[PDB]
This record gives structure tokens, C-alpha cells and sequence, in this order.
């Protein structure tokens, strides 16, 4: 059950060519943008997320 | 070893069954032992009135928060005790709540599903907590200059029709939104001939069907006749609105002309056309050398942060273009480089380039379509839109057939010498008029 | 060097009549100031390019 | 390589010397005309070569000026003249002609 | 050394803009006659028959 | 980069007559700038052919 | 009807080099290197060289320039990823089963035959800058970084991200001393999604031979513990709380798994209350607004860090730390249930199943395995060993985590945040 | 909050042939490119002669 | 901030302080970074009007006369309504901060809580850091009794 | 600032013939272009006071 980052929890980044730069394991977040006034930047000094190379017809 | 072209042969067929009711159910089997079961709903916010706007969005909300059933919390308790994961999302156009399971919880999963999307108890004192969660969001959303952006190209580029609206809503309509507004239009829209219950890993579909028969049996059935209007279009109309806020340090611009609804065959020349112009990010490898030359002068020059082309679909209508995010001395470089790549598609696209365009949907499609969740959504979304599952074989021969004459005559209808719609916030008085913009939109040497 | 006392012998030859040398002569350096510039200077730069081994 | 190569090597030698650039100190790569394949060879030098060729560029211009020259012993010798720029200047090319090649097609 | 403008591509640029290199020969053309009053080229189009004979 | 803004000649003219920033106010009265503008060419042009004869 | 599936194939070569594949009838196909080289392999004299490396995927290789590198795979529409963790470097290649063979070479190329031109090294390095400005603006990060700092004195405390000072002096020397010492045989794994063993194998025996680098895993991460606090103003306080756990193959890692999904991870509800999360509800039941918890747990090769982390508004910290300390004491005292341990195991197998639906989370575990174990171990396994941790397994990773030296990282505005000597 | 960002009614402006909702602009932008390049056209006619 | 700074030395004593202390010690003589271009004027007058105060303030003068400062004072300094003693009291904790740097040299202070100004057992201390060693006496020297 | 440097006119004047970077070592060759400056100047000055009489 290896794959430490998986596992959950320490970090793990991501560089790429045509996709972008990920910076991404575990730790809570997520049950704070609930109990509502998680805010986050609109794109300051940034990049993108989501990210790009998925899509269809 | 098997060719790219036999792979595509190889996944198997997407099952589709239809219920005594208008319910459609349908699944695409495959090996692995979890699997993705949810119900697609033809309700959005393009549906509502103006004063109703934000009410799928509340309904959202208040979806997972009790059942007659299962009250309070009872639900969560259920899906977290088997380990499986619950979500939702709602567009203009589309509402979805889906269950993302092992494959032998399937019973529980579509008996839980139904009993969210049916038996909703929406209480009163519920739908109070939930006003106050929303407006938090409305304030946390308008910290996303993106999101903002795009909300602002919607209500410009589709000024007086429904399609101008947010799916959240107005603050004032959070604020008044009753337990009768919401129940009302459930009634309208949460039924059976305008959903899909959809499913994708290790299920045989028949198992799917036993279970839709089960526990969708009792909507539509003794229902539907009169009170079930359809979808008016939706005039686009080329504009501009500008946000002027020299506080925030980077600018965000989104531009667009009208492109075609879901339906239309030429989604595809138009995606391959999008994809040659690709996207950026500063985070990119590679500067100079990226193929596309909007991305490589952005990259070297520095004109941008990112940037990302577009192609959204609605009912008979959409928006083609790009958005990007700059320092607020690059907006006009950015602009320019911008509208020369469209101009340049439209009359003199080459054939290598579209080869590259072709290959990256080719990628995009199939790399997209990875795992039980993705392409139970995309089972859902197709029945919605499509009334079929279209096959990858099927997209592939699309894809195969565009060439770059097609990429150029498809670009030109489209862009060549229309208005466009214009979003932008932040820094821009270097935003450049709309005149000028709308004369970027064709070329003098052609 | 040789193209500006082509240029003499041109201006030279402008201030005489079109009779004897002068025709012949007056011709002859018109060719050689279009086959300086245009052959023969060239031919000389690659020439001097290889001498360098460049 | 006998007689032959010798006397190509001497008319070499000859026009070196007669080209004079080794009387104002500098090398054969240093009198290279600046166009952008050479300009970004220049770029891609290490630390001490372009010390070393500016310090000759500027002791040529200073002489050029007074339009003096240098001792005869400090000219520099025909080979014993290291074309430092050359394999820089062959690679940017190499590079550039790639890119053409991925132009074409 | 212009063999770096030789190839598919540039093969393909080419034709893309000869309907346009063509229609605005047509329109040098036109402009040049209409603004010299070329007779020669002139006295064959049907209206536009100023100069009688 | 554009060509209008970075060539030395079209800049003058992209700085003078394009991007320059105007006030979206100015009325006619504003006009009579450029037409004394007009005004000198054509001084100069109908003084240039009278010259011709005069 | 779907086609009867495949088995994967695994070898290890007698060099100690590992190839893994699968044949799904896939349109597209995947191939990962992972390789044995992580910011843990970094020391003092040379801290970031592996964050610059894993930027340089694409600069000039013998055989393959930028250039080419960059357009060659663009004209297939393929990608190439480069992921990093404190251990592994992983090089994934992705395109359609036509084109494996060039992305292979590129792959190769990149791995194998770098140049790192001085002038293309210098272009890069401001882009370290770009890269940990961008990773930073998550709190997450700082934090976790400085947690490990503070856990441990060692190669897991180092950081992903290039030290300030260092940015723009790693140098060519020092990424050619990186790659061969650490890009080698015995330290590598070639994993493939829709290729085929011979291939894979083929590949590996004609250009993955190569050793003469270092030798394990590690120079061993000495845990030592003590805190890193970071003033910022925020509004939110941010902070981690972490013993020494397990290394992740033994069977005590699996008990740690087991006691996180019964404290609480993730989320599995959109906007829910989280009722079977005993460390929220703990936190909730004396904390009236703004908040999240979670458990946290990271395994490496020889040692673990459990916990949990908290967000929180400034003058809550406190209060937030102390409700979810003692809610694991509460399970450390014996106040753990049956179906609680049942339902956390539930939560622990379906996510497992989860992560490896798709080819990017199947690719990525294959690899990590074969790395960590040089196994691979089929998910009916992983899912009996999950069912061999006993209730009192449970309670003994919380005993563990309870009375063990402590680590911790903060940020925000840590006014009232408790300083461990004060848990 | 920015989604109460009314867009202004300009049907006080708009051209007949954009004056309702319920149908596409597609239609009627070829006629009105047309005019307003038509009074371009005969304007550099005018011009010219 | 930059300027003081660029002694090792400077670092290597604020991080001392936050190290030893959990409190008011802790604190930097030099603006953090992040607060850097947010302290407000609100924030400089509630600082005056607390703690410039005439129960925590001395003036002293030299070249002056007694009665010209005493004057001054009774006149100008009766200025009386902010906190009280020297402290929130500071607790020692104890603990490490270390930045890494690549400087050729290392700077490293090693401490331990010792005594309080004013108190007999300071004037040990002082004692204890000659005997060990401070600054040194000569240009140059081996510092011999050091 | 200066005064030089600053003024709007001024500037082009020192930007042209005060602080403009020239090559220390141009020789007698690069005189030609202040010369036909001068000879541009003295050809429309004398070519004025004829035009007062022609
Ligand atoms: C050859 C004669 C002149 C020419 C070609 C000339 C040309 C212009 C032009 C093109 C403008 C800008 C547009 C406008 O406001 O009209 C302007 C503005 C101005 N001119 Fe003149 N003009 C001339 C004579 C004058 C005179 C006689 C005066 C008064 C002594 C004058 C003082 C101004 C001023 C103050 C402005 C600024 C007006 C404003 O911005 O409101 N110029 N001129
Ligand atoms: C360098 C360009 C100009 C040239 C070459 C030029 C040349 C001439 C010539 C040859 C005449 C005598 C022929 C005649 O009387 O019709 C004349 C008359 C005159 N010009 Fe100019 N001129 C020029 C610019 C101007 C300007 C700037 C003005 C001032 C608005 C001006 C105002 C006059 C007037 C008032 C007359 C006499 C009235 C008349 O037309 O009989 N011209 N010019
Ligand atoms: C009204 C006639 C001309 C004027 C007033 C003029 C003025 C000048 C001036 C002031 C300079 C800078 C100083 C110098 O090197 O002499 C210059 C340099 C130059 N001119 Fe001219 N010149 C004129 C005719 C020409 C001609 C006939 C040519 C050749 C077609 C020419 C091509 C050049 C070039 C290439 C330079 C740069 C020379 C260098 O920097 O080495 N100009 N000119
Ligand atoms: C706009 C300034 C100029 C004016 C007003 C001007 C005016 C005149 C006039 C009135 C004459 C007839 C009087 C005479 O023959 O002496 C003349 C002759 C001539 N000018 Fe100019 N001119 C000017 C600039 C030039 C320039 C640029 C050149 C070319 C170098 C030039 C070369 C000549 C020559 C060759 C003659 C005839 C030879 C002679 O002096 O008899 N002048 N000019
Ligand atoms: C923003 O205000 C301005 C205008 O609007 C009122 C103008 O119309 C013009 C027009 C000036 C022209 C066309 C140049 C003519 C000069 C000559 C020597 C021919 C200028 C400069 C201007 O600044
Ligand atoms: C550094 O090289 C240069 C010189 O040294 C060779 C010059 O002497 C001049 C002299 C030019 C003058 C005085 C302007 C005359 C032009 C007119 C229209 C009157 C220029 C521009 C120059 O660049």
C-alpha cells in the first residue's frame, strides 16, 4: 500500500512541459471552504488551476 | 501489440435502457471494483426566472442535508460508513449529484441517490443555515477574479436572456428564496424524461436497470401534461464590460465570439483550432520552444501569467475564445497576439499545425476519460446533449476528417469579422477600446 | 582601389567625345564597374573567407 | 599533407599576416562580423573568454584610434591563434538550422 | 541559401494567399486603368464608352 | 512586440496619431488644430504649383 | 461486455533494476521512470540541485535538443511530467500507443544523457523563484516543509523547493553529480501502461544499464523533533502536530492508515457535518465557527510522521489543537469502537480502490512499490493486509503517536498557539 | 456579490434587428455589417471620384 | 532592516531572542517582513499613548541645569494614562532556531537563562564573561588570558 | 536631473550631439556626414539671398 504521497499526506510536486505545476498531497483544507471564509487569491502572482490537457468534442 | 485505432474499437458499447417514465439509464461496464453512479438532471439556471435565479443552487445546497427517510445527517453517516464519496455540481445548463463507490454498494448508491433527488426535506430550519452559507460563498467566489470574469463575459455576452445569469444567483434572491420557490421548482424540473442515471465500472447493466426500476419507479409515470415549457434561445450580443480595479495587481480578460450550440458538428474543427493556439502557464517547461506561437511570444516576451482558449457549449449557442491574466502593461501586446493568432487560422492555417491541433484532442479525449467518475459524467452530460453516448471511434473519425482547409473555413465562420463579447477586471486601462478590439477581428491584408 | 579609379576613368572618359580610344575604353570600364560590384568584390569576400578558414 | 598542404598552409600563413588584425593584438574570431547567430555565441561564452575579448577588442579600438600598432613580438602568431568562438558559433547554427528544418514542414 | 523557405508549409502558405494576391492584382488593375483613363484597355468594357468612337 | 510600436519611424506616428490617449471630451474646437494642419499642406501644395508659372 | 483484463508483469533485473507493465487495451499508453532520488538525497553543500533538475526535464540531451524535445513530443500531443517527493523522482511520459517509441527516446534521453548546457542552467534558474512562489501561496506548503525541517536532523528534513540562497547557484556540476549518483540501475524502476514487457524489458536491458552511483535508501532519517513557528497575520492559523509513526511496508504503517480514516482525513461529503470524523466532531462540539482538522500521515522508507493538522481563525489555535491532542488520547486510552475501526477500514479500502482506477493513480503506485518494496503487491492483498490490523493495532499507533517526542510547524498569527510544552 | 452585476437594458439603443431576446443576432449580423460597410464603401467612392 | 542585517551577527541574535523566549524578549528590534508597509498610524499612536508615559520615562540631561529639566518635566512630561510595570514578564522556553546559508562561516550562540539586571547574581555573571572571555584588549593579540 | 537631459527639445540635441555614445576611434571619413550637414546648410543659406534677386 505504498506510494507514500497516495498514501495521503506528504507533499508531492509536479513539473511539466505542457501541463502545469502541482503542489499537492494531503492535509485539511477541504472541510474549511464549508465553515465558510476560506478565500484564496483570483490569480495573484500565480499560474492556474484545474489544469489543462482533458476535454472532448 | 494493438494500434491506436484498434484500442478505440475495444471499449466496450454504452449501454442505454429507458424506464417507464422517461428516466434513461444508462452504464458502460468495465473491470474495476469501484465504480461512479449518479443522476444527471436538464436542470440549470439558464431554466430560471430572475427573481427564482439561485435555486438549483440552493437546492444544491440542502440536496445532502436530509431525506424523509434519512433525516439530518443520517445520509452522510451511510455513504462515509461504506467509504464512499458523495458530490454534486450545477452549471447554467446541467445539475448532477453523483456517488463515487465500491462496485457491491451499487444497491445503496442508486437507493441513496434516489432518495436525495426525490424525497428532499428541505427544512425550514435548514434552508435558514443554508442562506447564510451561500452569501459566504458569494463572498469568497468574488476573490476569484476568474470566476468573476467569466460571470461577467455570461452576463454581457447574453445581456437579456437567461443565459446572462450566474448559477448562484443574486445576493437579494438568497436572501428571499422560500421553501415554496424551491419545492416549486423541483416539481418543474426534477423529473424523470429530463434525467439520466448514469454508471460506469463494475456493474452489468442489467443489475443498473433492476435498480432503476426500484427505486425511480413513482416520478413522471402519473405525471408530466401541462406546465412543461422548453428552452427559448438565447441572443448573444457582443459587448463589453469593464471592471476598472487598479488595486488588484493583475489583470484578467475574457473574449469571445458566438459559437454554436452542443449539437453542432463543427465543435470539433473549432477544438483543434483552440488546441493549436493551446494554453500557457508560467509554470511551463519549456519557453521558447512551444509550438504554439501565442504561447512561445508570451512565454519569451513575458506578456502574460496564463492563458487558456475556450470553447463552451449551451443549447443553440456558446462562447469560443480565450481569457488570460496579465500585468497591467501587457493587456494590449497580449490582445494583439492574441486576435493575430484567430486571424491568422481563419485565412492561412497550415496543414502540420492541424495535425498537432487533431493530436492533442486525440489526447485530451482519451486522457480525459480515465476512470469510473469521468466517464459516468460524461455518460450523464452525452444522454443530456446527445440523446446517444458518441464512441471515441465515432470522435476519432470527426477528428480524422478536419484538415487545415476545414480549420480555416470553420475559424473564419466564426471569428473572421465578428463582434465579440468583452470581460475584463483589475488593472485595465490598458485595455484596448472595444473599436479596436472589433477591428482586430479582421485583416486588412486579406 | 581599382573601383574608384574605375570611377576616374570613368568620369574621365564622360569629359571626352565619342570618338577613338575613348569609345572602347569608356565601354570596357562600364562592364568593369558592374563586374567589380557585382562579381567580382563578392567572389573575393568568400575568397578571403576561406584563406581564414572561416 | 607534403609540398602541397605546406604551400596552401603558407598562402594561409601569408594572408594572415598580410589581413593584419594580429598587429592590433586580436584573433581571428575577435574581427567576426556580429549578426544574431554570433551574437548569441558571444552570449554563450564562458566568464574568462569574454574577458579575454573585450580586453582584446579594446586594445585593437585604442590602437585603431592613435592608429598605432603593436611590437612585432606581442602580434599574434598564426596558429598559436585559438578560434575560441567557433564551436559556439557551430552550435547556435546547428541549432537555428533545426529550427528552419521544423519550419518547413 | 533561401532553402529555408522550401517546404510543405510554405508550400501550403503559398496557396492560401493567392486568391487574395490575385484579387488585389485585380484591384491594382482596375485602380491603375480607372485613374489614367486607360483608352486602350478602357474602350472595351460596355458602359464607360466616354470617349464615343 | 507590434511593428507600430517598436519601428523608430512608426512609433512617432503610433504615438502621435493611434494610441495616444485623448480626452473623450474634447469638442469641435479641438478641430481646428488639425485642419490648420490641413491648412499648411495645402498652402504649401497650390504654392507649389503657382510657383511653377509665377 | 467488457474484454477479460491482463495481468501485470514484474521483473527485476539482476542489476536490481525493476520494469513493470500492464497491457490494457488502451488508446493511449504511459510510461513512468521512477527512480530513488528525492530531496532526501540532498545535503548541506548542495540543497535544491534535485528542484532545479526536476525543472530542467526538458533542456538539450545527446541526441535530443530542447528544441526538438519540446516540438517532437507537442506534434504527437504527448506530455512529459516530472514528479518529485522526498524520496522518489518519477518521469512520466504520456501519448498514444502509436507513438510510444518516441517518447520513450525522449524519456531516455532526458534521463540518461542530460547535457545541462551552462547558458540553458543559467536561463532556468529563475524559475525556481516562479516554481516555489507559485507551490507557496498554499499555507500547506510552508507548513509541511517546516514540519519536516523541525522533525527531523537529517535528509527528510530537507525541503522540495530550493532554499532561497541557493536560487540561481546550483550548478551544471552539481546536477551531472546528482544524476549519476543517483539515476542508476539499482535505484530505478520502468513502469508501462499500454506497452509490452518485452519492449519495456528490451528498453531496459539496452539503455538502463548504468551504475556506479550510492547504494540504499538513505543516509537514515535520524527523527530528533522540536517545533518551527512562522508569524504571519493570516487570519488563519495553520499548524501540524506530528510523532514519529512507521515506515510505510511494515505492518505497523497499515495500523497508522487504519488510525487515520478513524480520526478523520478528507472530506466524502460535499458541505457535510463529517459525522463519522471523530477529530472534527471533537474540535466542533467546543469551537463555534471557522475551522477544519484532519488527520495526517506520511510514510517514508525508514520512518513515519503521524498527527493531525488544524486551520483555524488566530484566537481558536489554542482551543482547535487541544479539543483534537485529546481526542486522540481518547483512543489511546481505549475509547475506540468495533465498527469504528470497521468503518475506518471501509473508508481506508474504498479510497486505496479508489486512487488506482485511473492509469495516473494505478502508474504512480506500481512505481512507488516497486521502489519501496521491489514487489507488487495486487489490490486483494493490500486489502487483506488492511484487514489484519486489529482494533489493538489501532489503539497502539495512538499510544505511539501520544507519548512520542513531538514535531510541529505553525503559521499565521500564532498568538494564542500552544508551543508543545504547552499540549 | 458581483452576481448582482446588472448589464444595463439598451434596447433604447439597439438596432431593430437585435431587439429580442428570444431569437439569434447570426441572422441579421450580415445585413447590418452590410449597411455599415455599404455607407464605408460608396463613401470611399465618393472619395475617390 | 537590510542594513543591520547584513552582520551575521544581527540574525543570529533575533533569532536568539525567539528561541530562548516565548514572549515579549522574543520579539525583533527590526519590523518582520510581513508587516513591513502595514503598521498604521492608529498603531503608532496607541504605542505613544501607552507607553510614553510619565511612570516610564526619565529625562536626563547633561550640560543642563536640574531646575531647567525639572521645569521642563513638571511643564511637559505629566503625561499619565498608559500600562504600568516592565512586562507581560517574560518566560523563558528555550528551543533552536537555524538558517541555513553557505557563508564559509559559521555564527552559533549557545545561552541559557541567567539572572535578571539589578540582581547580585548579574554582577557573577559579568564576572563569568570576563573570566571566560569578551572582546579583546590588544591589536592583533593571542588573547592570552582569554 | 539636468536640464539637458530632461527638457523635451533639449533632449534630442543632447541624445544627438552631447551624450551620444560614439566609437573612440572613427577617423577623418567620418567627418563627411557634419560636412554635407554644413554643405546642406551653406547650399540653402547662399541658394536664399539669390532667390532674393534671381
Ligand atoms: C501653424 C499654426 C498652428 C498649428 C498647425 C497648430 C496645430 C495644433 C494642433 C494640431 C493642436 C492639437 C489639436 C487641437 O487642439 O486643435 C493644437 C493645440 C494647441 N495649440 Fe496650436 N496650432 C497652430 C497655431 C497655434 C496658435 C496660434 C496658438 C495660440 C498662440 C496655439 C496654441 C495651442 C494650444 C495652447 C493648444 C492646446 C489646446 C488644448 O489642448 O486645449 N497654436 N495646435
Ligand atoms: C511654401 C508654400 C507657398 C508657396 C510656394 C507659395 C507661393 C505663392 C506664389 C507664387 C504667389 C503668387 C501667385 C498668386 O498671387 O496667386 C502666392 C500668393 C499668396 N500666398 Fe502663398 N505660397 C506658399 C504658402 C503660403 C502661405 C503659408 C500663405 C499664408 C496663408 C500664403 C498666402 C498667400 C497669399 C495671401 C497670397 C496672395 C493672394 C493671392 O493669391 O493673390 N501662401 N504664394
Ligand atoms: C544629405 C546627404 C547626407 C547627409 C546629410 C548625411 C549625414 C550623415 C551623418 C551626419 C552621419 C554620421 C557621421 C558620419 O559617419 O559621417 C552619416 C553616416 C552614414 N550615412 Fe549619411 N549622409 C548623407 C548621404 C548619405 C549617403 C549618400 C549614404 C550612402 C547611400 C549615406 C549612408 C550613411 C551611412 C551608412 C552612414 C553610417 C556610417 C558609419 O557609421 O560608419 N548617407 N550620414
Ligand atoms: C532651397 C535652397 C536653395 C535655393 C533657394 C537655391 C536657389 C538657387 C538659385 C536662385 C539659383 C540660380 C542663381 C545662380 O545660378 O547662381 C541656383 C543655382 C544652382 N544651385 Fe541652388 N538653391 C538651393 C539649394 C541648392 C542645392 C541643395 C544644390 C545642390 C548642391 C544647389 C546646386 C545649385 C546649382 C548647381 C546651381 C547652378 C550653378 C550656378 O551657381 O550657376 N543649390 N540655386
Ligand atoms: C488629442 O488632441 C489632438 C487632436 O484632437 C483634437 C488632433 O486632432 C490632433 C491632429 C494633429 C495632426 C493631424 C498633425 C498636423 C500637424 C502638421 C505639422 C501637419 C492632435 C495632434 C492632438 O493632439
Ligand atoms: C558618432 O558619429 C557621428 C559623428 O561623428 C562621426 C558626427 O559628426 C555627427 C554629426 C551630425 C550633425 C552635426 C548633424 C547634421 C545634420 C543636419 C540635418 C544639419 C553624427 C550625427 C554622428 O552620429
Amino acid at each position: 500500500m505504498l506510494s507514500v504521497a497516495a498514501r495521503s499526506g506528504p507533499f508531492a510536486p509536479v513539473l511539466s512541459a505542457t501541463s502545469r505545476g502541482v503542489a499537492g498531497a494531503l492535509r485539511p483544507l477541504v472541510q474549511a471552504a464549508v465553515p465558510a471564509t476560506s478565500e484564496s487569491p483570483v490569480l495573484d502572482l500565480k499560474r492556474s488551476v484545474l489544469c489543462r490537457e482533458s476535454l472532448r468534442g | 501489440t494493438a494500434t491506436y485505432a484498434q484500442a478505440l474499437q475495444s471499449v466496450p458499447e454504452t449501454q442505454v435502457s429507458q424506464l417507464d417514465n422517461g428516466l434513461r439509464v444508462a452504464s458502460e461496464q468495465s473491470s474495476q471494483p469501484t465504480c461512479t453512479v449518479g443522476v444527471w438532471i436538464d436542470a440549470g439556471s439558464r431554466y430560471e426566472s430572475e427573481k427564482n435565479n439561485g435555486a438549483g443552487y440552493f437546492v444544491e445546497h440542502l440536496a445532502f442535508k436530509g431525506t424523509k427517510n434519512r433525516p439530518g445527517n443520517a445520509l452522510e453517516k451511510e455513504v462515509e460508513s461504506m467509504g464512499a464519496h458523495l458530490n454534486a455540481y450545477s452549471t447554467r445548463e446541467h445539475t448532477a449529484y453523483y456517488i463515487k463507490a465500491l462496485s457491491k454498494d451499487l444497491p445503496k448508491a442508486v437507493e441513496l441517490l434516489a432518495d436525495i433527488v426525490q424525497n428532499c426535506s428541505l427544512e425550514d430550519s435548514q434552508i435558514e443555515k443554508e442562506r447564510d452559507v451561500i452569501l459566504q460563498e458569494l463572498q469568497e467566489n468574488d476573490t476569484s477574479m476568474r470566476d468573476v470574469v467569466f460571470n461577467y463575459l455570461h452576463a454581457t455576452a447574453f445581456q437579456g436572456t437567461p443565459l446572462a445569469q450566474s448559477v448562484e444567483g443574486p445576493s437579494e434572491n438568497v436572501r428571499k428564496l422560500s421553501r415554496a420557490d424551491l419545492t416549486e421548482y423541483l416539481s418543474r424540473h426534477y423529473k424523470a424524461p429530463r434525467m439520466v442515471l448514469a454508471a460506469a465500472g463494475g456493474l452489468e447493466h442489467r443489475q443498473l436497470l433492476d435498480l432503476a426500476q426500484k427505486h425511480f419507479s413513482g416520478l413522471s409515470g402519473t405525471y408530466d401534461e401541462d406546465a412543461v415549457p422548453t428552452l427559448s434561445p438565447c441572443r448573444f450580443t457582443g459587448s463589453q464590460i469593464c471592471h476598472r480595479e487598479d488595486g488588484l495587481p493583475l489583470a484578467h480578460v475574457a473574449i469571445a465570439v458566438e459559437g454554436p450550440g452542443w449539437a453542432h458538428p463543427d465543435n470539433v474543427a473549432l477544438q483543434v483550432a483552440n488546441a493549436i493556439i493551446g494554453h500557457y502557464d508560467c509554470t511551463y517547461g519549456g519557453g521558447a520552444h512551444l509550438s504554439s506561437p501565442l504561447a512561445s511570444i508570451a512565454a519569451t516576451n513575458k506578456l502574460c501569467q496564463s492563458f487558456q482558449t475556450f470553447n463552451i457549449c449551451y443549447a443553440d449557442t456558446g462562447l469560443l475564445g480565450a481569457h488570460f491574466v496579465c500585468d497591467h502593461m501587457s493587456i494590449d501586446d497580449m490582445m494583439f497576439v492574441l486576435q493575430g493568432q484567430w486571424m491568422r487560422l481563419c485565412t492561412s492555417a497550415t496543414e502540420s499545425e492541424v495535425l498537432r491541433g487533431k493530436n492533442l484532442l486525440r489526447n485530451a479525449l482519451v486522457s480525459h476519460l480515465d476512470g469510473t467518475t469521468p466517464v459516468c459524467e460524461d455518460i450523464g452530460r452525452s444522454l443530456l446533449t446527445y440523446g446517444r453516448r458518441i464512441p471515441l471511434a465515432e470522435w476519432e473519425s470527426r477528428i480524422a476528417e478536419v484538415d487545415a482547409r476545414v480549420v480555416r473555413e470553420v475559424c473564419s465562420k466564426y471569428f473572421y469579422d465578428q463582434c465579440p463579447a468583452v470581460a475584463g477586471f483589475g488593472p485595465i486601462e490598458q485595455l484596448p477600446d472595444y473599436n479596436r478590439i472589433r477591428s482586430g477581428m479582421f485583416w486588412l491584408r486579406f | 582601389w581599382a573601383l574608384v579609379a574605375d570611377l576616374l576613368t570613368l568620369t574621365w572618359i564622360g569629359g571626352q567625345p565619342v570618338e577613338h580610344p575613348y569609345i572602347t575604353i569608356g565601354q570596357l570600364a562600364s562592364v568593369l564597374y558592374f563586374l567589380l560590384i557585382l562579381v567580382l568584390m563578392p567572389t573575393a569576400g568568400t575568397i578571403e573567407n576561406k584563406l581564414l578558414k572561416w | 599533407v607534403s609540398a602541397s598542404s605546406r604551400w596552401l598552409e603558407g598562402i594561409r600563413k601569408w594572408y594572415y599576416n598580410a589581413a593584419g588584425f594580429n598587429k592590433l593584438g586580436l584573433m581571428r574570431d575577435d574581427t567576426i562580423h556580429e549578426n544574431d547567430d554570433v551574437k548569441e555565441a558571444i552570449r554563450r561564452l564562458p566568464e574568462n573568454l569574454y574577458d579575454d575579448r573585450v580586453f582584446r577588442i579594446k586594445r585593437a579600438l585604442d590602437l585603431s584610434m592613435r592608429q598605432q600598432i603593436l611590437p612585432k613580438e606581442q602580434w599574434t602568431k598564426y596558429e598559436e591563434d585559438k578560434s575560441y568562438l567557433e564551436p559556439y558559433l557551430k552550435e547556435v547554427i546547428r541549432e537555428r538550422k533545426e529550427r528552419e528544418e521544423w519550419a518547413k514542414k | 541559401m533561401l532553402t529555408r523557405f522550401l517546404g510543405p508549409r510554405y508550400r501550403q502558405l503559398a496557396r492560401n494567399w493567392v486568391p487574395t494576391a490575385q484579387l488585389w492584382g485585380a484591384v491594382g488593375a482596375v485602380g491603375l486603368v480607372w485613374a489614367t483613363d486607360w483608352r486602350l484597355i478602357l474602350d472595351w468594357v460596355p458602359y464607360i464608352n466616354g470617349k464615343f468612337k | 512586440t507590434n511593428i507600430r510600436k517598436s519601428h523608430p519611424l512608426m512609433k512617432i506616428v503610433n504615438n502621435a496619431f493611434i494610441d495616444l490617449p485623448a480626452p473623450s471630451n474634447i469638442s469641435s474646437w479641438w478641430n481646428f488644430g488639425s485642419l490648420l494642419g490641413i491648412c499648411l499642406i495645402l498652402q504649401i501644395l497650390t504654392g507649389l504649383f503657382l510657383a511653377m508659372h509665377y | 461486455v467488457p474484454p477479460h483484463p491482463q495481468d501485470l508483469e514484474f521483473t527485476r533485473l539482476p542489476n536490481g533494476l525493476v520494469i513493470a507493465s500492464l497491457e490494457n487495451y488502451a488508446p493511449a499508453s504511459r510510461i513512468g521512470l521512477f527512480i530513488k532520488a528525492g530531496s532526501r538525497y540532498e545535503n548541506s553543500n548542495n540543497l535544491g540541485t534535485s528542484h532545479l533538475l526536476r525543472l530542467a526535464s526538458s533542456l538539450t540531451t545527446k541526441g535530443a535538443s530542447s528544441f526538438k524535445i519540446t516540438r517532437g513530443i507537442e506534434a504527437v500531443g504527448g506530455k512529459l511530467s516530472v514528479t518529485s517527493t522526498r524520496e522518489n523522482m518519477a518521469y512520466t511520459v504520456e501519448c498514444l500507443r502509436d507513438d510510444v517509441d518516441i517518447l520513450m527516446e525522449f524519456l531516455l534521453n532526458v534521463t540518461t544523457a542530460p547535457e545541462f548546457r551552462r547558458w540553458e542552467v543559467a536561463a532556468l534558474q529563475p524559475q525556481l523563484r516562479i516554481d516555489k512562489a507559485v507551490a507557496l501561496q498554499n499555507p500547506q506548503a510552508h507548513v509541511i516543509e517546516n514540519l519536516h525541517a523541525a522533525a527531523y536532523r537529517n535528509a527528510l528534513a530537507n525541503s522540495l523547493y530550493c532554499p532561497d540562497y541557493r536560487i540561481g547557484k546550483v550548478t551544471p556540476v552539481e546536477l551531472h553529480d546528482y544524476v549519476q549518483n543517483h539515476f542508476t540501475s539499482a535505484r530505478m524502476a520502468l513502469i508501462g501502461l499500454g506497452v509490452s514487457h518485452p519492449v519495456l524489458k528490451q528498453v531496459a536491458e539496452q539503455f538502463l544499464n548504468i551504475r556506479g552511483g550510492l547504494g540504499l535508501s538513505g543516509a537514515k532519517a535520524k527523527y530528533h523533533g522540536g517545533e518551527i513557528r512562522e508569524q504571519n497575520g493570516d487570519s488563519l492559523v495553520h499548524a501540524a502536530l506530528v510523532a514519529e509513526s512507521a515506515a510505510i511496508g511494515s505492518a505497523e504503517a497499515n495500523a497508522f492508515s487504519v488510525l487515520q480514516h478513524v480520526l478523520g482525513a478528507g472530506p466524502h461529503v460535499k458541505r457535510g457535518s463529517n459525522a463519522t470524523s471523530s477529530l472534527y466532531q471533537a474540535v466542533a462540539k467546543g469551537v463555534h465557527q471557522p475551522f477544519d482538522v484532519s488527520a495526517f500521515n506520511a510514510s517514508y522508507s525508514d520512518s513515519g510522521l503521524f498527527g493531525f493538522y488544524t486551520i483555524s481563525q488566530a484566537a481558536s489555535a489554542g482551543d482547535v489543537i487541544k479539543a483534537a491532542y485529546n481526542q486522540v488520547k481518547t483512543i489511546a486510552q481505549g475509547n475506540l469502537s468495533n465498527p469504528d475501526v470497521q468503518a475506518a477500514k471501509n473508508k481506508l479500502k474504498a479510497g486505496y480502490l479508489m486512487s488506482v482506477e485511473s492509469s495516473e493513480g494505478f502508474l504512480d503506485e506500481v512505481g512507488s512499490q516497486a521502489l519501496a518494496a521491489g514487489s507488487y503487491t495486487p489490490p486483494s492483498t493490500v486489502l487483506q493486509q488492511i484487514d489484519a490490523v486489529a482494533d489493538a493495532d489501532v489503539i497502539n499507533a495512538a499510544k505511539k503517536f501520544v507519548s512520542g517526542r513531538k514535531s510541529m510547524a505553525a503559521s499565521g498569527n500564532l498568538g494564542h498557539t500552544p508551543f508543545i510544552d504547552e499540549l | 456579490s458581483h452576481t448582482d452585476i446588472k448589464v444595463p437594458d439598451f434596447s433604447d439603443y439597439r438596432r431593430p434587428e437585435v431587439l429580442d431576446s428570444t431569437k439569434s443576432s447570426k441572422e441579421s449580423s450580415e445585413a447590418r455589417k452590410g449597411f455599415s460597410y455599404l455607407v464605408t464603401a460608396t463613401t470611399t467612392v465618393g472619395v475617390a471620384y
